[PDB]
């Protein structure tokens, strides 16, 4: 209501960017620290089995 | 109101669930590389020309590593509860307010589950020249259920977040 | 021979590229600490109503 | 002043209205970058080069993404209407204090 | 290199320029506090009759 | 100030051309190398005292090199519309708040 | 009017002086990343055009 004092949207979307953020910080430190795109199985399952048979 | 309070609810069943499947993931991964090893261990032990001294010593390296699998694949329980050992055949969470669920299938790690059958060694070298196709065969598929495992765990992070 | 071939193709498969790693952590980094300042600004919403009563 | 209290309670009628279309629009986002990540999985699993092994991680990816896809759609309803499911053809609220509306098309995603 | 230019065509078509938000919203948080007194001000009117009675 | 607008909806016409004018200028770079390894296969080729084993390998290289150039010039497209794929004869954008426009011709490469 | 709550030219003019010099400066980034002045035919067309044809 523009003036509501119970509730605002404006927080609740800030902080919905801010965990986005974090969630593409966190990928990325993960691929610095394993030095490789493909560490795990749930960052591509094919080409993650392919390497490991391989 | 009532409906986004039980949204309250769910959430807390799919963090669960992300919990579980990462105890999983983490022992498969073990379990993987152990299973690596067993099969380098299996091709130098079908070695026509060895004596009988490096052949008890490979079977001895081969059976600590296949004690080393069972212990990792028993332990990757999580609340009691456990997507690896191949006690419960799925697990269902919460997926929706109204009671909808969130199917993970089990899949076995565990010796059983790959088709070692604990209690598995060779005693001649000719024995060995076939462990080494059972051991292909147990990476292959325990590479295909981790692969699975994986898009389940993404499936919950993506449902969470969508829940939010 | 053939080990060293086999070696270098998986490591094609699964390598990063650290180089464009470094500026998307740095870009990265900025966009977190700019987006906890817009959390800020966005709290002090509605504490202006007081002043009313 | 009959008037001006009816347009009163015409307010309620667009602000319901309002919420409706934001939950919509909430679900459409989140089904926009579902069919993104399907493509990319339907492009990936085109490749004649691979293994009978990729190709079910693959289908298995899609089949995921495409459920995800149906429990983002049939979940954005707002006081048990949705402009979202396909359930009704529009939706009309008031616009006028004589009784005339205001349209919105269903738009099934 | 055409992926990258895909993505800056992209990134030229819908990113904003944080530089003018900043000074836009100093501007308009400066106009918000100014209605609130404004409206206080309009308020407080028509409280002189109880002197006539 | 509907003038100022109006200049404000100009602005995002000139953006989009500026993106679809980059992606052609990057196939034309890469189509111009393309174009000097061609005439280098095409000098070597040329020469009266080679095998019948030499021809055959420099012709294909030719052949390799002119697919690559016809793929990097069919690529060339953004917002599905291009000035170097030639579908088109030319691409006016805004240029004036009073509808003006700014002629961009196509050269196909 | 000096006291307007509305606009101010100050800031606006303090922008484009910043985005003229954010201009200068990703011309003179180019130039150290590629090391050559006329790079690409945005630079120069007849210079570049000679250069390749060369």
């Amino acid at each position: 209501a523009l003036n509501s004092i119970n509730t605002n949207a404006g927080a609740m979307i800030a902080l919905q960017n801010l965990n986005g953020t974090n969630s593409e910080l966190t990928t990325v430190q993960q691929r610095i620290n394993t030095g490789k795109k493909i560490a795990s199985a749930k960052d591509n399952g094919a080409i993650w089995a392919t390497a490991k048979n391989q | 109101s009532a409906t986004a309070a039980s949204m309250n609810a769910v959430k807390d069943s799919l963090q669960r669930g992300q919990s579980t499947i990462d105890v999983a993931l983490a022992a498969g991964d073990t379990i993987t590389d152990l299973l690596g090893k067993m099969k380098e261990k299996a091709l130098a032990a079908s070695d026509c020309s060895l004596n009988t001294a490096s052949f008890n010593a490979l079977k001895s390296d081969f059976d600590s590593l296949r004690d080393q699998i069972e212990k990792a694949a028993t332990s990757a329980k999580f609340n009691g509860v456990s997507i690896a050992d191949g006690s419960t055949t799925k697990l269902t969470f919460l997926a929706n307010s109204d009671g909808s669920g969130f199917t993970v299938n089990a899949k076995t790690i565990s010796l059983a589950g790959i088709g070692l059958t604990t209690t598995s060694t060779f005693t001649t070298a000719a024995a060995a020249k076939t462990m080494i196709g059972t051991i292909d065969t147990a990476l292959q598929t325990a590479t295909n259920k981790l692969a699975s495992l994986g898009t389940s765990s993404v499936g919950l992070d993506t449902h969470l977040t969508f829940v939010g | 021979k053939l080990q060293d071939s086999l070696d270098a193709g998986v490591g094609n498969l699964v390598d990063a590229d650290l180089a464009k790693e470094s500026a998307k952590l740095q870009s990265l980094q900025t966009k977190q600490q700019l987006g906890v300042q817009a959390l800020s600004i966005a709290n002090q919403s509605s504490s202006s109503i007081l002043s009313l009563f």
